[PDB]
């Protein structure tokens, strides 16, 4: 089927302005559907930003002024979101999809692309291993960890073991704190496999182009 | 504008059952062509969201038949038949009659399970951590119902409040239940000033908290 991917950088300093880009793949842009763009705050309040339909009719919510433009790229099949001097009251996800007539948008939606406006300078993040000190009741589950530590802005992913390990696996929300995020994520396995079969956490933190894995091993 | 109410469930509900989430809109959203243009949408913890129901009673392509809505021209109503633990995540509803498509606030839906004790699992500062001057102590306390907890760190059997960050996740789409991560976090030189570090977590399920601890 149809599938949309938003791009575009995940930091913004004040002021300036912001552009992200929706690649659609498996439908053609110019046909008559309103392709918009819809953020979420942190909050989880949703709003409707705008949308360019047909290739030449584009309309916008009243509230984002004349700061917003939205427009396309027929050869490449994108368009495109800009939005003048953003202010961190701007910070939030961006989502594209394909609206119709009858406001019906199917499963047409990007999987959202975070961004945050701030001042704050870009710092990746330094992952710890969460070991067990001491052993315990075996022939049972052992629960291991990795800690993610003051990385900035959002999103961080984790995955263990290349992700080939997703079950028992418990990832939590980033807190944040001076400005830094910080954040961990368990997972749980027979003790008779760990430490014999390895298991490492993949940690990629796209805003400073990073990418960490680090394996757990016994202290 | 229009603004959208959605007014929270007041209970989680029972896996089974017939759930009903409520809309309200400030202005009809009846159209000229008799049409209704209202939609709802789920979205679950670290997803876009999904399209349900449109023009305010039509099942979008590929969702369950146990979802249904229907209304008058101001209040909305989104029925769940037989609700089951894949169902939680949060309902939003948004007019579609005149610009801007308003969104709601949204409403959250929790399912009932069988209460469940904590699994505690405290860590240490790793070598890596330490050698930056830095040290923090983690503990996990993991798949649990309800979601109601209440966690105390101690060093040296002394309550500490300083330093400690929570973190809960949402309920699970598979088994209903929480987990929460506390992490204390102390300079270096702090941490070889002390001896013993606890982790108290005080349930429900049981009268006595469970507690984990370690010795440096
Ligand atoms: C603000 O204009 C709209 O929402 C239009 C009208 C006409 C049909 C339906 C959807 C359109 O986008 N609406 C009731």
């Amino acid at each position: 089927e149809v599938k949309l991917s938003e791009s575009g950088p995940g930091l913004v300093k004040p002021s300036q302005s912001l552009s992200l880009t929706c690649t659609v793949t498996g439908y053609s842009i110019t046909t008559n559907y309103a392709w918009t763009w819809i953020r979420q705050f942190p909050g989880n309040k949703l709003e409707w930003m705008g949308y360019i339909r047909s290739s030449v009719i584009t309309r916008y919510n009243p509230s984002l002024k004349s700061r917003i433009s939205i427009t396309q790229d027929t050869s490449k099949n994108q368009f495109f979101l800009q939005l003048n001097s953003v202010t961190t009251e701007d910070t939030a996800t961006y989502y594209c999809a394909r609206y119709d007539y009858y406001g019906n948008t199917g499963d047409y939606w990007g999987q959202g692309t975070s961004v945050t406006v701030s001042s704050a300078k870009t710092t990746p993040p330094s992952v710890y291993p969460l070991a067990p000190g001491t052993a315990a009741l075996k022939s049972s589950m052992v629960t291991l960890g990795c800690l993610v530590k003051g990385y900035f802005p959002e999103p961080v992913t984790v995955t263990w073991n290349s992700g080939s390990l997703s079950s028992g696996v418990h990832t939590f929300p980033a807190v944040l704190q001076s400005d830094l995020y910080t954040l961990t994520s368990s997972v749980t396995v027979p003790s008779s496999t760990w430490p014999s079969q390895t298991v490492t956490c993949n940690v990629a933190h796209p805003a400073s182009s990073t990418k960490v894995d680090k394996k757990i091993v016994p202290r | 504008d229009i603004v959208i109410t959605q007014d929270e469930l007041s209970n989680p509900v029972t896996s089974g059952e017939s759930v009903s989430i409520s809309c309200r809109s400030s202005r009809s959203l009846l159209y000229k062509d008799g049409r209704t243009y209202l939609n709802w949408f789920l979205q679950r913890p670290g997803q876009s969201p999904q399209l349900l129901i449109y023009l305010m009673s039509t099942r979008a392509s590929g969702v369950s038949d146990r979802f249904s809505g229907s209304g008058s021209g101001t209040d909305f109503t989104l029925e769940i038949s037989r609700v089951k633990a894949e169902d939680v995540g949060v309902y939003y509803c948004q007019q579609f009659v005149e610009y801007p498509f308003t969104f709601g606030s949204g409403t959250k839906l929790e399912i009932k399970r069988a209460d469940a004790a904590p699994t505690v699992s405290i860590f240490p500062p790793s070598s890596e951590q330490l050698t930056s001057g830095g040290a923090s102590v983690v503990c996990f306390l993991n798949n649990f119902y309800p979601k109601d907890i209440n966690v105390k760190w101690k060093i040296d059997g002394s309550e500490r409040q300083n330093g400690v960050l929570n973190s809960w996740t949402d309920q699970d789409s598979k088994d209903s239940t929480y987990s929460m991560s506390s992490t204390l976090t102390l300079t270096k030189d702090e941490y070889e000033r002390h001896n013993s570090y606890t982790c108290e977590a005080t349930h429900k399920t049981s009268t006595s908290p469970i507690v984990k601890s370690f010795n440096r």
